[PDB]
C-alpha cells in the first residue's frame, strides 16, 4: 500500500 | 557565527541542480530541486518540523504529549528525527508489511512501532492511530493528509527558495504528489506572484486517482495515496501525467549513473514527467523546476 | 540565479550543529560538522572531486582513461558519485567481504566492480588496483592515502568552512584520521592562522597504530588504516585518543536518539573523543569542532 | 579490514  | 542550535534548524534551503544528460529532447532547461539534502533525505523534514513548530505554537502540545501517526514512509522517518532533537515520545503506526531496514531506521531514531496486519495495508495503520488517540489523550496526531502547517511551509519555505534561487525565471514547477502539500504551497506562492507560471501534478500510471481513475497498489513511494488529498488544491494543478513503474525506474537510474543524482523512485517519475513537459515546442526556451523527493540509498 | 552546473558543485559548504544532550560533563561548547550533508553523505565527496579536478588539470586524464581504486569505503562511493556526475569509467576493487547492500549502492552510480579473496583483505585489493594499473596504462589511480589533493581540498574548503563559522572562535578540532586528509588539512591553515588552536586525532582502540600499537581488525569504517598514512601530517596533530568499539557505536546511538542525527560509527568514534576533551577543566568554556564524517543510514 |  502507499507509502507517505 | 553561524551554528545551528538543533538539528531542525537545518531543515530546507535544499539547491537546484541543472539536469545535462537525462534531457532527451527537451527544449526547456530541467533544473532539479534536491530535497535529499534534507537532514534525514527527505522533503519530509519540512513538513516533521513544521506541523509540530505549528502545534507548539498553538499550544497542543503538553508536557505528557505523545506524538502519534499512521505512515510507512519518509514521514515517519522525519517525525522520528524531529522527535529526537525535540526530546519528543514518537509512535508510528504501519503495516507489518513494511521492511525490516525502514524498522531499524525508525527505531535508530527512538520511534517506537506499532505494526498492524500486513493485509489491512494502510487503513489498518490508520484505524489502530484512531483508537489509539480516541482511548488516550495523551496522543497527538499530526494528520499529514489533513494540516494545513504540511503546504503552508512550503509556502514559507521551499515555495521561496525556487522563486530566489531562478530568480523569479521559473515557468514551471513539476512535482510527484502525496499528501499534495509541496506543489500546493509551492502554487499557492509562485502562481499568485507570477500568474503565467504553471503547475504539474504526478501521479502513478497503476494508480491514477487524480486522473479520475481507481486506487491501485504500485511501488511509487511517496505519491500515489489512492485518494485525493483535502490538502491539495487541485485548482492550482494545471495539469496531471501519470507515469508507469518501469519509466519512474528506469529515469531513477539514469539519474544515479548519467547525473551523479541517487534519488528514489518518486524522483524518476517527477522527471519522467518533467522530460515530457519539457519536449513540447511551446516550452522552448522556459524553465523547469522538477522536484526530487528524496535519497536512493533507502531503496535497497 | 542559484543553480548548480552538476552535483559536484554542491559538494563541501556543510553546516555546522551545537550539541545539546549528548555533552555529559562537558565544560566546553561542542559543535558538530555534519559531512553527511555532501550528496553522497559522507565526507569523501570531498577527495573524491578534488582528486578528479587536480587530474583534469595536471592534464592526466587521457579520453580512454578509467578511473580505478582499491576501496571498500566511502572514497569509492565518492568516486563512483563523481564519475557519474564527470561521465567517467569508474572501476573499484575491494574483498568479497563487502556487503551486498555497499556492493548494489556502488553499482547504482554506475561503478565497476573487482572483487578480491575476503581472506586476503585489503591488501588483497591494493595488490589487484597494482597489477591492473600495470598491466593497462588507461588506469587512473587516484591514490587516496597519498594524493596531495587530498588535505588540499580541505584546506581550501573544509578549514575555511570552520573558520568562518565559527567567525575565528575555534580552539580544538577534533577529527577521526582514515587518511588523514580532513584533520591535516584543517590544521594546516587553521594552525597557523591561530597557533594557539589545537588538533585531537581519533582511532580505534582495537587498532592503535598512531599511538604505536599494532594494526588490528575494528568495525569504525573510515578510521583506522592500520598504518601511518603518508598524506598525515604528525607535527600538527597535538594529541591521539583511542577510542573502543562499544564506546564508540554507543555514542553513535545517542547521537541519532538524543540529538536528531544519524550518523556513523566514525561519528560516535569522534564524538566520544569531543566529550573527553570537552570535561577537561583547562577547556572551560573553549569551543570545540568535531568532525562527523558520514550518514547512520548506510550501516543497517 | 579498513574500509576507507
Amino acid at each position: 500500500d502507499f507509502s507517505i | 557565527m553561524s551554528i545551528a542550535e538543533d538539528i531542525t534548524q537545518l531543515i530546507g534551503r535544499t539547491p537546484l541542480v541543472r539536469l545535462r544528460r537525462v534531457t532527451d529532447g527537451a527544449v526547456a532547461d530541467i533544473v532539479a530541486k534536491l530535497e535529499f539534502f534534507n537532514p534525514a533525505n527527505s522533503v519530509k523534514d519540512r513538513i516533521g518540523v513544521a506541523m509540530l513548530q505549528a502545534a507548539e505554537q498553538a499550544g497542543l502540545i503538553k508536557p505528557d504529549t505523545i506524538i502519534l501517526e499512521p505512515t510507512s514512509g519518509n514521514t515517519g522517518i522525519a517525525l522520528a528525527m524531529v522527535c529526537a532533537a525535540r526530546g519528543y515520545r514518537c509512535v508510528l503506526t504501519m503495516p507489518e508489511t513494511m521492511s525490516l531496514e525502514r524498522r531499524m531506521l525508525l527505531r535508530a531514531y527512538g520511534a517506537e512501532l506499532i505494526l498492524t496486519p500486513g493485509a489491512d495495508g494502510m487503513s489498518g495503520a490508520i484505524a489502530k492511530a484512531e483508537e489509539l488517540a480516541k482511548t488516550d489523550q495523551r496522543y497527538f496526531v499530526p494528520q499529514q493528509f489533513e494540516n494545513p502547517a504540511n503546504p503552508a511551509i512550503h509556502r514559507v519555505t521551499t515555495a521561496e527558495e525556487v522563486w530566489r534561487d531562478t530568480d523569479g525565471k521559473v515557468d514551471i514547477v513539476v512535482a510527484g504528489v502525496g499528501t499534495g502539500g509541496t506543489i500546493t504551497g509551492v502554487a499557492q506562492v509562485i502562481k499568485e506572484r507570477k500568474p503565467s507560471a504553471r503547475f504539474v501534478a504526478v501521479e502513478p500510471a497503476a494508480s491514477p486517482v487524480l486522473s479520475g481513475g481507481q486506487k491501485g497498489p504500485h511501488p511509487i513511494q511517496g505519491i500515489g495515496a489512492g485518494f485525493v488529498p483535502p490538502v491539495l488544491d487541485q485548482d492550482l494543478v494545471d495539469e496531471i501525467i501519470t507515469v508507469g513503474n518501469e519509466d519512474a525506474l528506469n529515469v531513477a537510474r539514469r539519474l544515479a549513473r548519467e547525473e551523479g543524482l541517487l534519488v528514489g523512485i518518486s524522483s524518476g517519475a517527477a522527471t519522467v514527467a518533467a522530460l515530457q513537459v519539457a519536449r513540447r515546442p511551446e516550452n522552448a526556451g522556459k524553465l523547469i523546476v522538477v522536484v526530487l523527493p528524496d535519497f536512493g540509498e533507502r531503496y535497497l
